[PDB]
């Protein structure tokens, strides 16, 4: 591990407190992508979900992922929200 | 210092369409970098005369 | 710095300078022949021959510069196919065959190829061609391969995912790409997306 | 420094 | 209307008939109009094989006629003294006009003026080309371009008017563009003209950063002399009165930021406006909301200006902007250097959020490699996407490998031939080879390098090296030996931070003596080792093999490269005796700069300097005396020789195989071989303690325009060096060389520049306590060494 | 490395009189190779000449020995705007925007004027007012009495100019002033107010092509000079182009009876009909030798070149009358015919008196 120097490696989707606070369930895409912007990742197998994954490791340990899941159905409404604003 | 009869290409990786599982599909493919099966009885490789041809 | 001459003798000239496989020479003859009478009854033959010669000679930047010219001015041409065959080896030996650096070659290669056997599956070259497709569809898979490689180093495991994710899109019958897979799990591993992880787990325990 | 620099290798 | 039967061609030369068909909108057997016709002659032009087109109504045949543009048959020159034809022909294919193409013939005084531009760049504004084309029998130009270029412009005045509290000259002294050079002399810029932006950036710097937050440059006029040999320019400007700053009131889009830009702009009141601490502000603020997500934050600041008082009330405009994502990185022209190579210095991650930044900071961190000529950046919103962005990085490939050599003329080394070959990108894979060889008074070194620079992504390099050196001990102002060592290191860099970084790594060394003139100190080295050769002769040989852990630290907060004003540089270098080795000894140097400017203009800053040394043996053996410490010259104490502080040769007596002819010897038999003759030669120690403090000034007596150029310093010098195994005792007689009391301490002036030779450093010190047998050497100097 | 044009070599002239130095007086280090207008100027029988670092001398006309000796630095004081008297005073524009007013008596300053930018304009001085064009537009008019900046009329200026800033001629109370456009501008006298303003020159491309960075008015009509632009003869009124001719110079030619005695760009001498401006003859052996402005001496026409070689023209022919190396410092800075003396400074201060 050491003392290297890491340079800070962000990944993925943006997600404020005052954002993921606004999605309410029932909701178009076009609505939700307007709500938080696109995700970075979207499942290609077969299942409109949408991950925003908002992973945060600056230099050194203390890294930092909150992964909010938007599954959809085959219509194009959200039908489930989840989200977890750590990893343990 | 560049290629002037080469043959390495012929020994590159073929191309075997991947088994999809049961409740779970493969991402769409892009029609982009798709290939023709061309019956093809022409040469490959060192074989085949690239010189151009003529007429009369 | 050819002298006038009559044409038929730089032309037996240029045309024995060629199967003598000295194309420096026989460029000299037909670079110089083409600006003398860069129209004539018989004056697209010199036009192949400076194109072939230009190639052999690894004069890439001309024979690129000649074809597409030739092509502008004689889409119609029944030779056509041939020009095209010769575009396609151009970019492609502009590229590596430990193959990832700038791919504008092989995908520029990869289309003039595709050209050829969308309009003319019949020609002489079309199957020299495909086996050519098959070496740059697995090159330019190899390349996004390269970049999801580096992606899973710094950690950046969206990129990791996406780049995988697009391989599957692009080049998913490719080699390049059945060995990228295990890349895409580790990503969605690392990012605890266990969830998705086993989905492409049982795409690799599908296949080879 | 001193004389010169050829870059071309 | 018009129905068309055929079509028909008349002026077809290169064209196929094919290949003006597939360009005609109106087909065979197409009804058409006057305005269909007007349509296709319209489209057959946007082809650009025409000179001119007329499609014409001939019954039931509609007829196009055509007059092809000629064919480019040749392209000679003839007058281009200062552009090679090759540089030219290269940039006409680039712009269209090439061998084998037709002639835009509109566009041949376009081609023309197009190169004049080129040579007013440079500052031939006499310059002009023509351009002779000449028709030959079959449709064919043969294009001429007669060029004469002339004498190129020189700028014979720099001007400033309204400047009341700077001298036209202070403020000239900063500027890229010189009213005058000198020589016989300065290497200070040229004397030429272009892009003058950007040194009107710095006369506002010069001006905003001392508190003239009305300051106004109201116009820049550039003359010409009618010759056009000649060339003027004047700034005018206004200059405010000196304002206060107020304090700081932040308004706009903060994103609910408030909290942390309220103290960002917190200023203490009193202090005088200071255009670059707006400037940090601005950019602490684009750093703040770069950090939450935001790619492109706006901030302006316009000084509400209060003459009653004299303060300023900064008016900061904050606006976070939107937030884009990264879905590719990608690099254009990298067609030598693997993809990893350009991906390694991105501060951009790609698949997550746009840094307006972290895209520049990556161009920055790819250029600085050197191995591309250019380096573009292009971020392009991704189709079909509100928020995604693709980052393009266009580079053109730079020839990375060079031949390199150097003179330089130092007084404690001579002449220095620095020569070698380079290879700064290993077909391309950031992998530098190389083969150094310099080549001094005392030494003949030459290495082999192979070094990666990220051995891990994070920064870590692996460089091995591969050496031989030759010392010859006589020329290096020491007694007489000859060391002949080669071996091999593996290193390990590792970057910590922007100023700090570690070396680590393991050493091979054969040490190869010879040719050891016998004195005391060199001789209990020798006893310790278990080697006892003969005390009265020339003729001896020690073959050494070493194995050593190498380890150092440098820090580097120096404001600037060249004449630091502010900031310490700290190296430390380490080694020690893997057990193994022939010797067993540690080794550890350390030097110090300290930087401590006194004025605000930093024109007075006061440097202080410390070296310190100190090795000895282990298992009873001792220091190596080729490892030992010396202190003399222009990199240490100046005013003394090179190399002539510390311990002296106790010689015994010998005969070499010189043949005593009618030379000064030290202890020879031919002379009278008593016992033991102390000398003046030096030896050096196992432990060293120099520490200097220079005070640099302003240059009082050279113009204003370029003193700054030169810089001169009062040195205060002090040394010591010292043997620890020193027998005090048993040479009862013979001065006692363990005690580092005996401060040599010297005082001189310095005075350094760069002239054409290179850069150069005169010292000239007279040494005021000296000690027994030192050799003083008053005036020092190099010609950059390298 | 080379130079586009031969400066066309010394005419070997047989000379038809003896071009003499009646005196001689050197003024401290001179304009040197910074391109002024910095001229002597002679009023009553006195001389009145300075250098660029700020050294001004006043001598007698006929031994051309000093009389007072003052000079206006500390640091240099960059005189350029050539040395101009009326009233009582001495007028000199200095490059660091300042305007010195000195007594023709013992030489103290009278006034300075802190002027709009460089004052490289040959102070003109009209009504009761002198006029300073500066090297930023700026045609300021200071008060003769006391310097008092009495009004500023903002000429704009181009992207790249020349240098010489155009002296104004006046006329009814009117100012005709040159422009660095091409533009010739008439101004009040009284407020500086725009009358009209005619553009003179010929724009060529997308290149840089400048227009004249001095006028003259008989009979109602205007006649000035463009750079490239054109010899042009303008309704004094209305300043509409009468008559346009396609030669161009920076050096201010003479209107004498009905000819125009004009140095081109070219250096080459011509004499033209004032009336439709159809030419003369043409003098094209001093190509390219960097002619000064020309004058009228006893019926001839004296120029001088960058080697200090006077010249004498015959006004009727073309021909050339006489030839001298009076100063091989070089020459530029205009001559003066006034009094029956013709006096030049070359580059270097000093001042010739040539008679015979």
């Amino acid at each position: 591990e050491r003392v290297v120097y890491r340079p800070d490696i962000n990944q993925g989707n943006y997600l404020t407190a005052n954002d993921v606070s606004k999605i309410r369930v029932g909701m178009t895409q076009q609505q939700v992508a307007y709500a938080l912007g696109t995700p970075l990742m979207s499942d290609p197998f077969g299942t409109n979900t949408w991950f925003y994954v908002f992973r945060q490791q600056p230099g050194h340990e203390g890294v930092t992922q909150q992964t909010l899941t938007l599954t959809f159905n085959s219509s194009g409404v959200l039908t489930n929200i989840d989200n977890k604003p750590a990893l343990s | 210092r560049q290629v002037s009869g080469d043959e390495a290409y012929l020994e590159a990786a073929p191309l075997a369409e991947l088994h999809a599982p049961a409740g779970m599909i493969l991402p769409v493919t892009s029609g982009d970098y798709a290939i023709p099966v061309t019956n093809g009885s022409g040469a490959v490789g060192k074989a085949l005369d690239i010189r151009p041809p003529a007429q009369p | 710095e050819v002298p006038d001459n009559p044409p038929n003798e730089i032309y037996a000239t240029a045309q024995q300078k060629l199967q003598d496989g000295n194309w420096r020479q026989a460029i000299t003859q037909l670079e110089a022949l083409d600006n003398r009478y860069p129209f004539g009854p018989y004056s697209q033959q010199v036009q192949l021959d400076l194109i072939y010669a230009y190639y052999k000679n690894a004069d890439l930047p001309l024979a690129q510069a000649a074809i597409d010219r030739f092509i502008r001015l004689n889409p119609t041409h029944p030779n056509i196919d041939y020009v095209m065959y010769m575009r396609g080896l151009t970019n492609m030996a502009l590229d590596d065959s430990r193959s990832d650096r700038d791919p504008q070659h092989a995908r520029a290669a990869f289309s003039d190829f595709s050209k050829l056997v969308r309009g003319y599956p019949n020609s002489q070259y079309t199957t020299d061609a495909t086996k050519r497709l098959v070496f740059l569809k697995d090159r330019l898979a190899k390349y996004e391969y390269s970049v999801a490689e580096y992606y899973t180093e710094r950690g950046a495991w969206v990129a990791v995912v996406n780049r995988v994710e697009g391989m599957l899109r692009d080049y998913p019958d490719t080699q390049a790409t059945r060995d990228a897979l295990p890349l895409m799990e580790n990503a969605y591993r690392q990012m605890q997306m266990n969830a998705q992880a086993e989905k492409v787990a049982k795409i690799i325990a599908a296949n080879s | 420094n001193g004389m010169l620099s050829l870059g071309v290798s | 209307g018009f129905v068309v039967k055929d079509i028909h061609f008349e002026g077809l030369q290169r064209v196929a008939v094919g290949a003006a068909l597939l360009s005609m909108p109106v087909r065979t057997g197409d009804t058409v109009n006057d305005e269909d016709i007007s349509n296709t002659i319209r489209a057959l032009f946007a082809t650009g094989n025409f000179e001119d087109v007329r499609v014409l109504r001939d019954g039931d045949t509609l007829l196009v006629q055509v007059k092809e543009r000629p064919t480019i048959a040749s392209i000679t020159f003839s007058g281009n003294k200062s552009v090679k034809d090759d540089m030219l022909k290269q940039n006409l294919e680039a712009s269209g006009v090439r061998v084998g193409e037709s002639l835009d013939r509109t566009t041949i005084a376009d081609i023309e003026k197009g190169l004049e531009d080129f040579y007013y760049s440079v500052g031939k504004y006499s310059a002009s080309v023509k351009a002779v084309v000449t028709p030959l029998p079959r449709n064919r130009v043969d294009l001429k371009l007669v060029f004469q270029e002339g004498v190129s412009a020189e700028i014979q005045q720099i001007n400033i008017v309204g400047n009341h509290a700077f001298t036209t000259d202070e403020l000239i002294s900063h500027f890229q563009l010189r009213d005058e050079v000198p020589w016989w002399v300065v290497g200070d810029r040229k004397y030429q003209k272009q892009k003058l932006a950007g040194d009107l950036e710095t006369l506002r710097s010069y001006y905003l950063d001392r508190g003239y937050a009305r300051f106004n440059i109201d116009s820049t006029q550039v003359s010409l002399t009618p010759d056009k040999k000649g060339i003027y320019v004047t700034v005018n400007i206004t200059e405010g009165d000196q304002y206060k700053l107020s304090g700081v009131e932040v308004s706009g889009n903060l994103a609910g930021h408030s909290a942390e830009i309220e103290q960002l702009t917190k200023i203490e009141p009193g202090e005088l406006y200071n255009g670059t601490k707006v400037t940090k502000m601005e950019d602490d603020i684009k750093k703040l909301l770069g950090r939450y997500g935001y790619a492109y934050p706006r901030v302006q600041s316009m000084p509400e200006i209060n003459d009653a008082d004299k303060t300023v009330k900064l008016r900061v405009n904050v606006d976070a902007g939107n937030r884009f994502y990264v879905r590719k990185i990608r690099f254009e022209g990298n067609d030598t250097s693997k993809d990893a190579v350009l991906r390694r210095e991105m501060r951009q991650m790609e698949g997550a959020w746009l840094g307006s930044d972290l895209v520049d900071q990556g161009k920055e961190r790819l250029n600085r490699l050197g191995f591309f000529e250019t380096v573009d950046t292009d971020t392009q919103r991704v189709p079909g996407s509100p928020d995604q962005v693709d980052v393009v990085y266009k580079v053109k490939e730079r020839n990375t490998g060079s031949f390199n050599f150097g003179i330089g003329y130092g007084t404690e080394s001579g002449v220095s031939f620095q020569a070698g070959v380079q290879q700064d990108n290993w077909l391309g894979t950031g992998y530098a080879v190389g083969i150094n060889g310099t080549k001094n008074d005392y030494q003949t070194y030459a290495e082999l390098s192979v070094t990666n620079p990220y051995f891990t992504v994070d920064g870590v390099s692996l460089g091995g090296r591969l050496f031989y050196n030759d010392f010859q001990a006589d020329d290096a102002d020491l007694s007489d030996y000859t060391n002949k060592s080669y071996g091999t290191d593996v290193t390990l860099g590792f970057p910590i931070n922007e100023y700090n970084s570690l070396r680590a790594g393991l050493g091979y060394v054969h040490n190869s003596l010879s040719n050891m003139q016998p004195q005391v100190a060199m001789w209990r080295y020798l006893y310790s080792m278990g080697e006892h050769p003969s005390t009265s002769d020339q003729d001896n040989s020690f073959k050494t093999d070493d194995f050593t852990f190498n380890y150092g630290w440098t820090y580097n907060k120096l404001d600037r490269g060249y004449f630091p004003t502010d900031g310490s540089r700290v190296n430390l270098t380490g080694k020690v005796t893997i057990p193994g080795s022939d010797n067993e000894y540690y080794k550890v140097t350390l030097d110090t700069a300290t930087y401590v400017p006194i004025d605000d203009d930093h024109k007075w800053v006061v440097l202080g300097r410390t070296r310190w040394g100190y090795g000895d043996g282990l298992g009873g053996k001792e220091m190596p005396f080729y490892e030992n410490f010396y202190a003399g010259g222009s990199s240490t104490v100046r005013g003394f020789q090179s190399n002539t502080i510390g311990p002296k040769a106790v010689y015994f007596p010998h005969q070499a195989s010189n043949y005593d002819p009618d030379y000064d010897y030290e202890c020879a038999t031919q002379d009278g071989a008593k016992d033991l003759c102390k000398s003046d030669d030096a030896v050096g120690g196992n432990a060293m303690a120099v520490a200097s403090l220079e005070f640099i000034t302003p240059t009082p007596f050279i113009s204003d325009k370029y003193a700054n150029s030169v810089r001169t310093s009062f040195f205060w010098d002090m040394g010591t060096v010292w043997d620890t195994n020193w027998d005090s005792s048993q040479y009862s007689g013979y001065p006692d060389w363990s005690d580092p009391s005996n401060i040599r301490m010297s005082a001189g002036i310095a005075l350094q520049w760069m002239s054409p030779l290179g850069p150069l450093v005169f010292s000239y010190a007279q040494p005021f306590k000296k000690y027994d047998g030192d050799k003083a050497e008053q005036f020092q100097f190099n010609i950059g060494k390298t | 490395e080379e130079d586009v044009v031969k400066m066309s070599p010394l005419p070997t002239v047989e000379n038809q009189f003896t071009p003499t130095t009646a005196w001689s007086t050197s003024v401290g280090s001179g304009i040197g190779n910074f391109y002024s207008n910095l001229h002597p100027a002679l009023a009553d029988n006195v001389v009145y000449a300075a250098d660029r670092a700020g050294l001004v001398k006043a001598l007698n006309a006929d031994d051309g020995k000093e009389i007072w000796s003052v000079s206006l630095a500390e640091e240099p004081a960059l005189l350029s705007g050539g040395v101009t008297v009326s009233g009582g005073h001495v007028y000199i524009g200095s490059e660091k925007a300042q305007v010195y007013a000195l007594n023709t008596s013992d030489g103290t300053v009278a006034w300075q004027t802190k002027v709009a930018g460089e004052a490289l304009s040959r102070p003109v001085v009209s009504d009761g007012l002198v006029l300073i064009h500066t090297s930023n537009g700026q045609l300021q008019a200071l008060n003769e009495a006391d310097g008092a900046v009495k009004w500023t009329v903002n000429l704009d200026m181009p992207s790249l100019s020349l240098r010489g800033e155009s002296a104004p001629t006046t006329a009814f109370g009117a100012a005709v002033v040159g422009g660095d456009n091409g533009r010739v501008s008439a101004v009040l006298m009284e407020q500086g107010q725009m009358i009209w303003q005619q553009r003179i020159s010929q724009a060529t491309g997308s290149t840089e092509i400048d227009r004249l960075s001095t006028p003259v008015v008989v009979n109602g009509v205007v006649f000035a000079l463009a750079y490239n632009g054109n010899l042009t003869a303008l309704d004094l009124r209305s300043g509409q182009i009468m008559w346009k001719r396609e030669l161009g110079s920076v050096n201010d030619f003479i209107v004498d009876g009905n000819r125009i005695y004009l140095v081109d760009q070219n250096d080459r001498v011509m004499a033209l009909t004032i009336d439709g401006g159809v030419t003369l003859w043409t003098q094209s052996d001093l190509l390219h030798r960097l002619l000064t402005s020309p004058v009228l001496y006893n019926g001839n026409l004296v120029v001088g070149d960058s080697e200090g070689y006077l010249h004498w023209i015959n006004v009727e022919d073309g021909r050339f009358v006489a030839q001298q190396k009076v100063d091989s410092s070089g020459f530029q800075t205009e001559p003066v015919a006034a009094d029956g003396k013709l006096l030049i400074q070359a580059k270097d201060g000093t001042v010739y008196s040539i008679t015979r």
